[PDB]
């Protein structure tokens, strides 16, 4: 019997991410503004 | 578990397998950390712009770790002072520009992104070996050897009477804490138990700090300065 | 190497000297903590309590050792004018809880093999 | 009967007062830390009462985790008169139980017993977060065993 | 694992991640709790000769 | 010494050679040092002990049983490097770092031997032959022991 | 075999008996003393003698590395059988 | 403007039972000293001991 | 257990117990060592 | 190798301030957070059901000190007190005595759990496996004293034990 | 070193220190006694108590050794040696990463006029000399009691004080307050005799002195 | 002494002093500090509980590892006694009831228990007794707390030829329901005390005083059969009381002397609260009675202890009382009432 | 050789009062001095 302790297998392991991935989400800002505008004009009238 | 002359135990088989189940996802939560607390102005606000220190004001306070790191001061333990295998595995030093407890909660979460880093290289690095030093005198012999040969029944039996006997002198091994330098001056008599062990508190100078990182700052602002210190009282009180 | 170097005490006046206005002060200094510590003890015994206990130790002759007890007398008293000290610390001069060890051999010997 | 309606109020009582517990954390050493575990989702215990309120006046159960210090006592002890009855200590840990591994030594009081009345000890150094979970559970069926009208109806 | 398809969704938007590639609790990934006898090696100087501890 | 072991064979066991109440013999640990036996002839002047056999299967006993009875039969147990000679009363009660050892002089004879006490916990286990030589050397007699 | 004393105070393997007297007896009542009844004097009495023909025997006691150390045991005297310092197990030298 | 950050309240003599006890039973001492990261203390224990000793660890 | 049964030996506990502690059926402390220092127990009936 | 961390710098042009502006006046980072939360209670929790359901352990798990017996039944402690001289906490308390047999065997054999620390010392001291740290963290005790353990409540907890803790140690001696 | 048990030796750095350790002789030989290096690479040149000022001010400000890093102001008592209290001071090099050490010797009164200027570090470490040897040191800012209890007696590590200590405390009905009893111990320290009486290395054993 | 009765230590708290206290009724007052003198040297304190363990639990800190043996007990239960004072080398008795329960008629608290206890603690074997009665016993007197203490203390003193009895006066302590008590009138209404308070002289004593007599008892050895008044330095005036505790706490002093006649009223409908009846018809003539010399039995005086005064120890009971404009106000700042003594 | 106003001290050192041991712990305690004599079977 050769040696059985825990090893990692031949290939390593899957590569992990490891970097800073904060998803940018959002809208335009003009985009933003406009509908906020375009929203009190139509509650406006 | 780490014990003079190597580690006690064994890894248990499929464990390594488990630390990369944890490791594959645990970029995903720190993600959810910064998103939750960086961007948020509430965090920043609050967290930013206090507490500052300057960089020749640090360490001349005996400061260290993410006390320098963050407060422009570069340097770190690992890459400077390399002790055991850190010098082969790779990573980066995440300095601050300014050095307020927002810089410093930043270093802490860029370490944690660099602690994956090294976490990948030592894991997919783990060697064929023994897991402690092959001297009977400072490492106990194993349990087969145990009950099987006389030399290995002595040499554990005093080790686990009075130890092992340590040459006399003195030394401040010192290495990088989570936290700070955390260091050890053992000076020994050359008996089988130590002399004089002062450990290096790593909060000890980092508590002394709180006076002028608290000081023309807001009350609410010197729990901020602990919390950026992260004030573990089980080292600056021994 | 009888000549040593000493720290505040140059001769015995000035040990004598900085005991003065250490009493001074814990003079001074015994009928308030009492008042704001809400201790039972009247300012009296109070007083010579810091009288007993300043020749309790009022033997020594040597003039390094003399200013030594003045400063740890010196800060003893500084830890207690701030309301850093709590009231086990202050009472904890005033010893109440245990009996009063043996004054004759045959207390010595009634109560065990102790000397 | 009397006895049944003695009976049921003490169950209301009893049930009411087990089953919402205020804990105030006194934690000192690592005993703080694994207690602090079960504030983490794996062993929640705001699951039954014990809940975020703290406030040390408004407590019923104190836990005392972490070594004890002769510098600490008189201030963790003013803590327990001021605590409002019903007041139970929990002892975390070898140190608090007995003083653990610093038992010899001048810094720390072997021992919660010496300073307040221990209603239930937890050993461990430091005790698995959820073992704490059972201790709380156990003083939870220790109040379930309690016959305070019961006792004063016999009075 | 769990949850159904349009919970998902909803707390992948809310998120703005995909988190049904990696959570956060172990299913089946989590490795045989038992596991074969661990055959240890043994040490580099264990051998009959030329091991005194004069070296 | 080394740190690990060479040997694959197996062993010698020794027949415990059974003499006296008061000291105890298990000869499979003796290393043949012969000091029992010299300490014997020598400074106890009495013929007890011997060296029967041959090589490995050579050991130190009687031959013959007896039972070894000099004044200061309580001494070999010291002299012997190993456990292979123990003393009876003492055995199984009690062990080394838990003796706080203190010093005095024996009583039981008018010579006054220097001895070692060997309070543990707040009792004497065993008693040890100072060396002092003048008095005792670092020998005392059984009715001392 | 567990024995038990005048005031029906069970004995240990020890032989402890706190007499009537005794004041350190007050905390035994309304409650109990755990008594490990498996006496570990006669749960090695019971045990057989096993028959080798060797003059020295080894004593691992089974298990391979779960047991105690190989002590090996002599084997020569005829109104004696050797036994195991660690274990306590009786080996026996067929009768010549 | 002035702060005096007080400490002692948990303070145990560490290193006075260090000195009646030997290396092994010393290093759960080590453990105990930083209760946040506990094994990195004892890296530090362990490094120092065995510099002394002139024995380096196992690669594994 | 139905799958793999724990080694079956004589002196252990065929009946698991609970925690005893708050039944009577609790746990307390006691030497279990022998007293070692015996009186003299003084013999009767004369007088000096 | 090193990173710096707060050198972002902020663009002057107009759309670049835009975004800046709206993110100010319409909170947008906090709207984040506020996702980050709500995804968050939409996903199932990890709350272990206590005492129906019980957190994992390992086969080398320490706690509740228990002797153990051989085979044929006599206890494995011979006395060679070991883990009294290692025990770093000095909890354990032995004393010996010649049993009628002629084997040793500890008379008085009491381990303070309040001074104790489950370090897991005391089974690698003594070289029978005669001590070992069980799988038990359900001893907690209402009085202090229940918690002074000794060899009775040792060896009963053994006997009680005993089959969990056998294949306990069979799975972890190859380790050892 | 094919050999894995012993660590490796370190020589181009191991000469460095000594070749170090001489500059800072030549430069300041009014103070220091005696400079050595040991086999880990760690370098200790040894000062004069009143020296505390010069020699960090050196090694805080020169441009070739610039050690400014206060690592432990640690103190060891050996009661042989008439001056039993032994201030033990560390300094790192941040540019030069290396480890400076510097330890003089003080009697039981004699003081040590402050190094907070040096080194501020050393102010809050200074409060625990006094609190944990005992040793006072001269003008001081605030060199008080922070780490023991309030109102203790004696240092704790002074070697004549034991580890139990001299007093215990509990809570006490009659004065519903905590009162300091001396100390009575349920158990007693069971110290252990842990000295091999056969030579344990040759290489540092003390000649016939 | 017995092999293990025989005392060791130097009076620590893990010291056997081989004196086994078992007190009765030790959860309150007098019982508390009692057991805290008793534990402080170190003694088996066995304390039978008859309440619930939480309001016992307060007595566990002033003990060492396995001493306040908490043991279950009922006063009607004969085998109750046996099992709790079997093992006991010497019983301190403390039980009574200052007031009134329908369960309890005020016969037994002083007459049925403190009788059901002596006969079987001198039936195990044990070496001493002590029985707390009253320095004014008297069954003769119109008061039923001095009528049950008499009759009881001679049975008592019949029933065991060792019984030292004490009879301690008016104790006080931080909840001696005596100054506590004396403060309540302002929170009850106009001091309703009678004669405003020219007509009854009391000798309060403080409790430790008074349970540092029981211990030094127990070391006496003639102290057996020996019936031990246990009285304070100094008497007082009633009315001297009333004003001074008004002083010391910084009370509005609003005295009325309401006559015996409509303050017997007042003490009923304080009984009718049925949860604790705050005032009784036997205390209504119990602060009026007046307390006798009783020159002849011997005191704690000339047994070592002596007798602190009154007014050295008030606000340490009565700062309580103290509102918060006045709860730093210590004796010094009051005058000293008036001693009417000897 | 070390000239800062130094006082030329005759007097025996006396740190006693500085260590502030209990006084019972100071006068009834006989302190004594030896080497150890080997253990004797060692
Ligand atoms: C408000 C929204 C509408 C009501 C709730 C809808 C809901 O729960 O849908 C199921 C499910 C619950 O959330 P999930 O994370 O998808 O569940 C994952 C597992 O299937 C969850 O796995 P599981 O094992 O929990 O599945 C079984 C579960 C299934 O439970 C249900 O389906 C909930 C309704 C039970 C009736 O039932 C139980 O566990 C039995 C105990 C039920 C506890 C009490 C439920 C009260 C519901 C409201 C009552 C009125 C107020 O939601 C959906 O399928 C889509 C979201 C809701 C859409 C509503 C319509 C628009
Ligand atoms: C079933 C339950 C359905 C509803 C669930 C909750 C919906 C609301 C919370 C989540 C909203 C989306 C989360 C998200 O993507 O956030 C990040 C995103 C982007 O955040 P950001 O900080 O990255 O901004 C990016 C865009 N720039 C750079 C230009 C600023 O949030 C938004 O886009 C929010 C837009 C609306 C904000 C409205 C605030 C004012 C409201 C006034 C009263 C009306
Ligand atoms: N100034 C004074 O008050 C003086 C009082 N005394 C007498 O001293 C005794 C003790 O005084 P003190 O300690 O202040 O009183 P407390 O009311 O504070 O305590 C009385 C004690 O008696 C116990 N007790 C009484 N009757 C019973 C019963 N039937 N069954 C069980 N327990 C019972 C109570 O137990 P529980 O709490 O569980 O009911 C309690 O422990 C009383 O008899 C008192 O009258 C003597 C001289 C002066
Ligand atoms: S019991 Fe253990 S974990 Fe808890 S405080 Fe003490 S040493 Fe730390
Ligand atoms: S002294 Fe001991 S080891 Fe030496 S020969 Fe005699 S029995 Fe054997
Ligand atoms: S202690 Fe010495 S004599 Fe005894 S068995 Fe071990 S090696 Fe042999
Ligand atoms: S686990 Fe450690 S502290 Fe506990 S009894 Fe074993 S050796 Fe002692
Ligand atoms: S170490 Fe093991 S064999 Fe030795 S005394 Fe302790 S329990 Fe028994
Ligand atoms: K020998
Ligand atoms: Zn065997």
């Amino acid at each position: 019997s050769k040696v059985k302790q825990d090893m990692p297998p031949p290939g390593g392991y899957g590569p992990i991410d490891y970097k800073r991935n904060l998803p940018r989400r959002g809208l335009s800002g003009y985009s933003m503004f406009a509908v906020g505008i375009g929203t009190l004009l139509f509650g406006y009238w | 578990y780490i014990r003079p002359g190597g580690v006690h135990q064994d890894l248990p088989l499929g464990l390594l397998d488990d630390i990369y189940e944890f490791s594959k996802n645990f970029s995903f939560r720190i993600d959810e950390l910064e998103e939750m607390l960086t961007n948020n102005r509430i965090w920043r606000n609050r967290t930013v712009d206090i507490g500052v220190v300057t960089a020749e004001d640090a360490l001349n306070y005996g400061f260290s770790g993410v006390m320098l790191r963050g407060s422009g001061i570069q340097w770190d333990l690992r890459k400077t002072q390399p002790y055991d295998v850190y010098d082969q595995v790779e990573f980066d030093v995440p300095i601050g520009s300014r050095g307020d407890c927002y810089d410093r909660y930043l270093c802490r979460v860029e370490e944690m992104r660099q602690s994956l880093r090294i976490i990948s290289q030592c894991l997919n690095k783990m060697p064929p070996g023994e897991i402690k030093v092959d001297d009977a005198k400072v490492s106990p012999p194993k349990r087969a050897e145990m009950k099987t040969s006389m030399e290995s029944l002595i040499h554990h039996f005093k080790l686990y009477t009075e130890g092992y006997q340590v040459p006399p002198g003195a030394t401040y091994t010192a290495i990088e804490a989570p936290k700070g330098e955390f260091g050890v001056y053992l000076v020994s008599d050359g008996s089988s138990r130590p002399y004089r062990c002062k450990i290096k508190a790593p909060g000890f100078a980092h508590l002394a700090g709180l006076d002028k990182m608290s000081k023309g700052h807001m009350l609410a602002d010197v729990v901020a300065i602990i919390g950026t210190q992260d004030i573990v009282f089980g080292e600056v009180d021994r | 190497g009888t000549s040593v170097k000493p720290i505040f005490s140059r001769d015995m006046n000035e040990a004598k000297r900085r005991v003065r206005e250490l009493y001074r002060a814990w003079y001074r200094e015994v009928p308030n903590t009492v008042h704001l510590f809400q201790l039972d003890i009247s300012v009296k015994q109070g007083r010579d309590k810091v009288r007993e206990m300043f020749m309790k130790n009022a033997h020594v002759t040597d003039p390094r050792v003399v200013d030594l007890l003045v400063i740890k007398g010196k800060m003893e008293l500084e830890e207690t004018i701030n309301v850093w000290k709590q009231r086990t610390h202050i009472m904890r001069f005033f010893h109440e809880t245990e009996a009063p060890r043996p004054t004759d051999f045959l207390s010595k010997f009634y109560v065990g093999h102790d000397p | 009967r009397g006895e049944y309606v003695v009976a049921k109020l003490d169950d209301l009582v009893n049930w009411a007062r087990r089953s919402s517990l205020w804990p105030m954390t006194f934690g000192l050493a690592c005993c703080a830390v694994e207690m602090m575990h079960m504030a983490a989702p794996r062993y929640d215990m705001d699951r039954f009462g014990v809940v975020f309120r703290a406030s040390p006046r408004q407590s019923d159960v104190m836990i005392v985790a972490g070594t004890l210090t002769n510098k600490m006592a008189p201030a963790l002890r003013k803590v327990y008169d001021q605590m409002p009855e019903p007041r139970y200590v929990v002892s975390m840990g070898s140190c608090a139980n007995g003083g653990g591994y610093y038992h010899y030594s001048y810094s720390v009081v072997r021992g919660c017993d010496r300073i307040v009345p221990v209603d239930i000890y937890v050993p461990g150094c430091p005790p698995t977060a959820e073992a704490l979970l059972y201790g709380i559970l156990q003083l939870q069926r220790k109040i379930k065993r309690e016959k305070r009208l019961r006792i004063w109806y016999r009075r | 694992a769990s949850a159904t398809r349009v919970i998902q969704l909803l707390r992948n938007w809310a998120s703005g991640r995909d988190l049904q590639a990696k959570l956060q609790l172990r299913y089946q990934e989590i490795s045989k709790r038992t596991q074969p006898p661990p055959k240890l090696p043994v040490g580099p100087s264990h051998k009959l000769s030329n091991n005194y501890y004069c070296t | 010494g080394s740190d690990r072991s060479r040997f694959l064979e197996g062993k010698r066991a020794v027949e415990d050679k059974n003499i006296g109440p008061l000291v105890k013999t298990i000869m499979t640990r003796c290393i043949q040092c012969t000091r029992c036996i010299r300490f014997a002839s020598e400074i106890a002047g009495v013929d007890d002990l011997g060296t029967t056999g041959r090589g490995n299967d050579m050991q130190v006993g009687t031959y013959i049983e007896k039972m070894f009875m000099s004044e200061l039969s309580g001494n070999i147990i010291d002299i012997c490097p190993v456990g292979a000679l123990t003393s009876k009363p003492y055995a199984f009660t009690a062990r080394p770092w838990e003796t706080r050892k203190t010093e005095s002089i024996d009583v039981m004879d008018a010579v006054g031997s220097n001895i070692v006490v060997s309070t543990r916990t707040g009792e004497v286990m065993r008693i040890l032959p100072r060396m002092h030589e003048d008095i005792n050397e670092e020998w005392i007699s059984d009715k001392t022991r | 075999g567990v024995r038990t004393s005048p005031t029906g105070e069970k004995v240990t393997h020890t032989g402890q008996a706190y007499d009537d007297g005794d004041y350190r007896r007050v905390r035994f009542s309304d409650r109990q003393k755990e008594v490990n009844e498996n006496f570990a004097i006669d749960l090695i009495a019971e045990q057989p003698v096993s028959e080798v023909g060797s003059r020295v025997i080894s004593c691992d006691g089974g298990g391979g590395a779960l047991g105690h150390p190989r002590v090996y045991i002599n084997l020569d005297k005829e109104t004696k059988t050797g036994t195991c310092g660690y274990c306590g197990l009786q080996f026996r030298q067929p009768h010549h | 403007r002035k702060c005096d950050p007080h400490i002692g309240l948990l303070h145990r003599g560490t290193e006075k039972l260090i000195e009646y006890k030997t290396y092994l039973q010393a290093l759960p001492y080590f453990d105990r000293l930083d209760y946040v990261s506990m094994m990195c203390n004892e890296q530090a224990y362990s490094l120092a001991v065995e510099k002394l000793l002139n024995i380096q660890p196992p690669p594994r | 257990p139905t799958t793999k049964p724990p080694t079956a030996r004589k002196y252990i506990w065929t009946n698991h117990k609970f925690n005893v502690s708050g039944t009577p059926q609790q746990y307390v402390p006691y030497s279990t060592t022998r007293k070692k220092i015996q009186e003299w127990v003084p013999p009767s009936t004369p007088y000096k | 190798t090193y990173k710096f961390v707060n050198m972002r710098e902020p663009s002057m042009d107009m759309k670049s301030v835009t975004d800046r502006a709206a993110q100010t006046l319409l909170w947008t980072e906090l709207v984040r957070g506020l996702g980050m939360t709500l995804s968050y209670l939409f996903r199932e929790p990890a709350t272990i059901n206590y005492p129906f359901e019980k957190g994992p352990l390992s086969p080398r798990f320490r706690g509740e000190h228990a002797l153990r017996r051989y085979p044929s039944g006599e206890e494995r402690c011979i006395a060679c007190k070991l883990c009294e001289a290692v025990c770093p906490a000095q909890a354990i308390t032995i004393e010996a005595e010649p049993r009628a047999d002629g084997s040793r065997r500890t008379t008085r054999y009491d381990i303070d759990m309040t001074k104790c620390i489950y370090c897991g010392f005391c089974q690698e001291a003594c070289p029978v496996d005669a001590i070992v740290e069980g799988p038990n963290f359900e001893f907690s005790t209402e009085t202090h004293e229940e918690l002074l353990y000794n060899k009775e409540k040792l060896l009963n907890n053994g006997d009680k034990w005993e089959a969990e803790i056998a294949a306990n140690i069979q799975a972890d001696y190859l380790y050892r | 070193d094919t050999r894995p048990t012993i660590r490796p030796r370190n020589d181009v750095v191991h000469k460095q220190l000594s070749a170090f350790g001489q500059y800072v002789a030549e430069i300041l030989p009014k103070y220091v006694q005696q400079v050595q290096v040991s086999c880990f690479n760690e370098l200790e040149i040894f000062i004069h108590p009143d020296g505390v000022i010069p020699v960090l001010t050196f090694l805080r400000d020169h441009t070739n050794a610039q050690f400014k890093s206060l690592a432990d102001l640690t103190a060891v008592d050996v009661p042989t040696r008439q001056n039993r209290f032994e201030i033990v001071y560390n300094l790192l090099s941040l540019r030069f990463n290396s480890q400076i050490r510097v330890k003089t010797y003080t009697d039981e009164l004699t003081p040590i006029e402050s190094s907070v200027t040096v080194y501020k570090a050393a102010n809050w470490y200074e409060r625990e000399i006094w609190d944990m040897f005992g040793v006072f040191f001269a003008n001081h800012p605030d060199l008080r009691r922070i780490l023991t209890g309030y109102g203790f007696e004696g240092h704790p590590f002074r070697k004549d004080f034991p580890l139990s200590g001299y007093v215990e405390l509990r809570y006490d009905d009659e004065v519903k307050r905590v009162v300091a009893e001396p100390v009575e111990l349920a158990q007693e320290f069971r110290k252990f005799d842990l000295n091999s009486p056969w030579e344990a290395f040759p290489a540092y054993r003390q000649p016939p002195e | 002494l017995h092999h293990a009765l025989i005392p060791h230590g130097k009076g620590g708290r893990s010291s056997v002093s081989g004196i086994v206290a078992t007190v009765f009724g030790a959860t309150g007052f007098l019982g508390r500090y009692v057991v805290n003198h008793l534990g402080r040297m170190g003694s088996q304190v066995i304390v039978p509980y008859r309440c619930e363990p939480y309001d016992t639990m307060h007595l566990r800190p002033m003990g060492d590892l396995g001493q306040i043996i908490f043991m279950e007990w009922n006063g009607k239960d004969k085998d109750s006694i046996r099992k709790v004072v079997e093992h006991s080398n010497v019983v301190i008795n403390l039980v009574g009831r200052e007031w009134e329960t329908k369960n309890f008629d005020f016969e037994d608290v002083f007459v049925k228990i403190p009788h059901a206890i002596a006969q079987v603690s001198k039936e195990a074997g044990v070496e001493k007794l002590i029985h707390i009665s009253h320095l004014n016993a008297d069954i003769k007197s119109p008061s039923r707390y001095l009528r049950s203490k008499a009759v009881g203390e001679k049975e008592v003193r019949a029933a065991f030829p060792e019984a030292t009895i004490i009879k301690p006066s008016d104790i006080f302590g931080r909840e001696d329901r005596f100054l506590n008590y004396f403060a309540s009138m302002r929170w009850f209404g106009g001091v309703p005390l009678i004669s405003l308070g020219k007509e009854t002289v009391k000798q309060p004593v403080y409790i430790v005083d008074v349970s540092k007599g029981i211990i030094n008892a127990i070391k006496d050895p003639d102290a057996k059969g020996k019936t031990f008044a246990f009285v304070g330095p100094n008497r007082y005036l009633l009315f001297d009381l009333v004003q001074y505790i008004f002083a010391v706490a910084y009370r509005p002093f609003l005295p009325y002397p309401l006559p015996h006649f409509a303050y017997r009223w007042v003490g009923r409908l304080f009984e009718v609260s049925p949860f604790e009846p705050w005032t009784t018809r036997d205390k209504v003539e119990r602060v009026h009675m007046s307390d006798m010399t009783l020159p002849h039995l011997p005191g704690l005086e000339d047994l070592g202890i002596q007798a602190t005064p009154l007014e050295l120890k008030a606000i340490e009971v009565l700062r309580r009382h103290r509102t918060y404009r006045w709860l730093t106000s210590e004796m010094e700042d009051v005058k000293p009432a008036k001693t009417v003594n000897i | 050789t070390q000239d800062t106003q130094l006082i030329a001290v005759d007097e025996k050192l006396d740190i006693t009062t500085l260590t502030g041991v209990p006084e019972e712990h100071i006068k009834t305690r006989k302190v004594r001095i030896f080497v150890p004599a080997r253990n004797n079977m060692q």
